[PDB]
RNA sequence: GCGAGAGACCGAUAGCGAACAAGUACAGUGAUGGAAAGAUGAAAAGAACUUUGAAAAGAGAGUGAAAAAGUACGUGAAAUUGUUGAAAGGGAAGGGCUUGAGAUCAGACUUGGUACCGGGCCAG
RNA sequence: UGCUGUAAAGCUGGGUCGAACGGCCUCUAGUGCAGAUCUUGGUGGUAGUAGCAAAUAUUCAAAUGAGAACUUUGAAGACUGA
RNA sequence: UAACGAGAUUCCCACUGUCCCUAUCUACUAUCUAGCGAAACCACAGCCAAGGGAACGGGCUUGGCAGAAUCAGCGGGGAAAG
């Protein structure tokens, strides 16, 4: 018989299976479509999620009730030191899809990226790329022949780049290595741009500007094994239910005589790969700027970090990206930032934001001061101050 | 290597007993001190003085002090076929405050 | 007594037995198979590390609904376990066989475990009490253990013959 | 090395509970030889066995 | 009941319930109910002694026609199980028919006859 | 290990074993099992699985011993609470 | 019909996680280990769709398909067990 009353399905059938992600680094499934007539540029950048804060802004949306009025908004800080380009990969079109033709590497690789090729670095002889380095030392002619191959045959060119994880407070010493696609120009221009950046640093401000709408790819917070009530949001059974109530009462009809894939079941929750789009860039701060957290209206000589540090992360001492709202992942998680895959002309996409104030009170409790100086001014001298 | 050596340590038992079942706090402090002595003396053969046991249990099953000042000495173990050439002896140190005390080598 | 397997050269071999041993047959079979065909000294070291929970015994047949461990990766398995009582009985038998070999003059460092097997011994019965005044079995499944240590025409047709004669006459 | 009988005999001879009997830890052999009540009395007199004091229950707060 | 002699009877799940310390052990308040359980060897000759082990035991040795008879003892099946060898194995296995491959088995140079006669098998 | 019979079955090689047994002509029967939720005995898979979670709570050292979470002694922390 | 009622019933005040709509915390389990170690049940077994068929198949016919060994859960099916 039919359901007595109608209700929408619990959970989405498009995020299946609800399993653990295959890798902790989130991969870019698709890159922005290439436009030959643009300047040669990177399409993505890797950073580390540091924490969240609060900002104040004036809204510019005519017709809104909050137009020309202050709004308070959550925002996320991504620690983004510059990346180092260490290689290049060429891809050829085939009737079976993109196939990588060859990979060319820079002459010198820093210890933090070479740690990525090891499970037991302290017990190894550190031989990675040691014979490859001699392909440059003689006359580099083999390297140039490989790059000529990429120019002749590739249709898609991506650069190999790694984070400088030792500029973050993370105790992990392995750097994160990723392929970032080069868009714009001819294939030959792409290879030349990759070559001139071998061993060089590329900064966030060259990929992402301020007011841009960008996407974040990351693995979500893990929760382990979870029951259906919280994993899928199903209704709790009545209090007097024998053998428990955090369940789905009927997991299927008699026929088909099999449990259907569409039925909510207990299993692993969180730690999923997600691609979230349309997060506005509120700031591209600079690590050398000693007033990262200051605005035009709030002139206090202040960094983006909250008093006491970001909880369970540390201090953000590099370039950073302040993003509107929340993004997938937890503190310390490597996040991949990607350019938008489409052109957006709506007000929210084209609005220019001007920050009034950024919060820097402690995230470790009910912080009521923005600065040590303000704390001292409010409380006066203390016993430990003599 | 100075095999025979005596040092005085502070153990932060408060963070080691965080969230522990209330009827296992003093028994777990015994296990935590044994683990602490192996981390510093490199010996799994750890012997606790009964005066240390009295100090651990002075305030009942969940009355362990936040910090304890310990004297740990590594000593030889003839006792042939013992698998351990050395052992650690742990004993309490009476001090007025267990605050602000660093690891110190004891000249016997 | 007759052993299930008799050594090829009894002069270079030494055996030991244990019968009616109150130790699990299934755990003992797995531990005996874990060292079958090993050098004696290597096996003794390995059993000592098993007792210390540094290495594990792979459970290959009697393993349904046991736990999973990373110490099984050594042997290509996920289900392994550390049965102390079986390990102790097998160690005592390996020690006895080594003593017998030494009495025969054999070299300990050459000895390999050339035979080891576990058999069911008769069960020991106890009783267990169930709901609604019922009685059930509560038996032991004991073991027989034994082990041995050991020092480590073409004829042709007429036509075939004629063919070969011709071919030999061709190449000289 | 099993002084259970000696503990019971001392409790009887001294006139207290077993909970108040102290057997010298360092005199295990001689206490082990004390099989009769007479030997227990001798050990009690020498101080090898001792009557522990009562646990105080003060009435000072009650007053 | 007492004393005898027998049988085309049964042969230890049979024959009386009981071939044995059987109306026993055990159950039930009680009336009553009521089993299982035979065989080392001619002879204990029931394994001295050495050695490993805390010991039970093992390994040598020893007795015996035999230990492939060691008081778990005549023979010692099946279910079920271990080890060894060989082989097979994409959501059962097993069967018939047919051939291949590998293993095993068999047959005419005959009960062969006296260099010859003559025979056996597979084929053109 | 083979041979014979359409078959019920019969015979034989090798191993184990230890005291009686078979062919033929007849006689006779408590004479042939896959089943009966059959009877008695024995044995599996399940499975090293369910499980060994009420009654506040144990710890240090010594002694003993081949071996000590579980024995004894000492120190202590607890409880029953007339 | 006063009083009485672990009797049946309706409304009101108070009260609340009964609910909107769930979240969080503790102990004991479960879990993993050492030791110990049952039982129910069991023709043979175990992936689907349709067909025909004792008219609702795990097996049969035609298709879809199909890769060792597995662990925690689960209650669709085994027209599950008793
Ligand atoms: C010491 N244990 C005793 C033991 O004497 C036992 O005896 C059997 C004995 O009866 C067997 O012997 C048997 O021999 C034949 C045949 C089947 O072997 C049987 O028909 C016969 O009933 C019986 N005597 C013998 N082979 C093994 C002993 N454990 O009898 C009972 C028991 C308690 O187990």
């Amino acid at each position: 018989s039919h359901r007595k009353y109608e209700a929408p399905r619990h959970g989405s059938l498009g995020f299946l299976p609800r399993k653990r992600a295959a890798k902790q680094r989130g991969r870019v499934k698709s890159f922005p479509k290439d436009v030959k007539s643009k300047p040669v540029a990177l399409t993505a950048f890797l950073g580390y999620k540091a924490g969240m804060t609060t900002i104040v802004r004036d809204l510019d949306r005519p017709g809104s009730k909050m137009h020309k009025r202050e709004v308070v908004e959550a925002a996320t800080v991504v620690d983004t030191p510059p990346m180092v380009v260490v290689g290049v990969v060429g891809y050829v079109e085939t009737p079976r899809g993109l196939r990588s033709l060859t990979t060319v590497w820079a002459e010198h690789l820093s210890e933090e990226v070479r740690r990525r090729f090891y499970k037991n670095w302290y017990k190894s002889k550190k031989k990675a790329f040691t014979k490859y380095s001699g392909k440059y030392a003689t006359d580099a002619k083999q390297v140039e022949t490989e790059l000529a191959r990429i120019k002749k045959y590739a249709s898609v060119v991506r650069v190999l780049a790694h984070t400088q994880i030792k500029k973050t407070p993370l105790s992990q010493k392995k750097a994160h290595l990723a392929e970032i696609q080069i868009n714009g120009g001819s294939v030959s221009d792409k290879v030349d741009w990759a070559k001139e950046h071998f061993e060089k640093e590329v900064s966030v401000d060259s990929v992402f500007e301020q007011d841009e709408m960008i996407d974040v790819i990351a693995v979500t917070k893990g929760h382990g094994f979870e029951g259906v009530t919280h994993r899928w949001g199903t209704k709790k059974l009545p209090r007097k239910t024998h053998r428990g109530l955090r369940k789905v009462a009927c997991i299927g009809a008699w026929h088909p005589a099999n449990v259907n894939w569409t039925v909510a079941r207990a299993g692993q929750n969180g730690y999923h790969h997600r691609t979230s789009i349309n997060h506005k860039v509120y700031r591209v701060g600079k690590g050398t700027d000693e007033a990262n957290g200051a605005t035009e209206f709030d002139r206090t000589k202040k960094t983006i970090n909250p008093m006491g540090g970001f909880v369970r992360y540390g201090n953000v001492n590099n370039d950073f990206v302040l993003l509107k709202g929340s993004i997938p992942g937890v503190k310390k998680r490597v996040v991949t930032l990607r350019k938008s895959l489409y052109v957006d002309t709506s007000r929210r996409a084209v609005e220019k934001v001007n920050l009034k104030w950024i919060d820097t009170a402690s995230r470790f409790g009910k912080g009521r001061f923005q600065t040590p100086a303000e704390k001292h001014a409010f409380m006066g001298t203390l016993k430990k101050d003599l | 290597l100075q095999d025979v050596v005596t040092r005085e340590y502070t153990i932060n038992l408060h963070k080691r007993l965080h969230g522990v079942n209330f009827k296992k706090r003093a028994p777990k402090a015994v296990k935590e001190i044994k683990k602490f002595a192996t981390l510093h003396m490199g010996t799994t053969d750890v012997r606790l003085d009964p005066k240390l046991n009295i100090a651990i249990w002075k305030r009942g099953v969940q009355g362990v002090e936040n910090r304890m000042r310990l004297r740990i000495s590594r000593k030889r173990n003839d006792e042939e076929d013992a698998k351990e050439k050395l052992f650690a002896y742990v004993e309490p140190v009476i001090v007025p405050s267990t605050k602000g005390l660093q690891t110190v080598v004891v000249e016997d | 007594v007759r052993y299930a397997a008799t050594p090829a050269n009894p002069a270079k071999s030494a055996s030991a037995r244990g019968s009616y041993l109150r130790v699990s047959f299934k755990n003992t079979r797995e531990t005996a198979q874990a060292i079958n065909g090993w050098k004696l000294e290597k096996a003794q070291k390995y059993l000592d590390q098993v007792l210390d929970h540094q290495r594990a015994i792979p459970f290959r047949r009697y393993n349904s609904s046991i736990g999973r461990t990373g110490q099984g990766k050594e042997f290509g398995v996920t289900k392994a376990r550390w049965p102390a009582k079986s390990v102790n009985f097998v160690k005592d038998l390996l020690r006895n066989a080594q003593a017998n070999a030494e009495a025969k003059g054999l070299d300990s460092s050459k000895l390999v475990i050339s035979h080891i097997q576990v058999n069911h011994a008769p069960k020991q019965r106890r009783r267990t009490y169930r709901a609604h005044g019922r009685i059930n079995a509560y038996q032991s499944t004991p073991s027989h253990i034994e082990l041995t240590l050991t020092e480590e025409q073409i004829r042709l047709n007429s036509r075939q013959r004629g063919r070969l004669a011709s071919q030999k006459r061709l190449t000289a | 090395a099993n002084l259970r009988t000696q503990k019971r005999l001392a409790a009887s001879v001294i006139g207290v509970g077993k909970r108040k009997v102290w057997l010298d830890p360092n005199e295990t052999t001689e206490i082990a030889n004390a099989n009769s009540r007479s030997a227990i009395r001798k050990l009690y007199k020498n101080g090898t066995i001792v009557k522990k004091p009562e646990t105080v229950h003060s009435r000072s707060r009650a007053r």
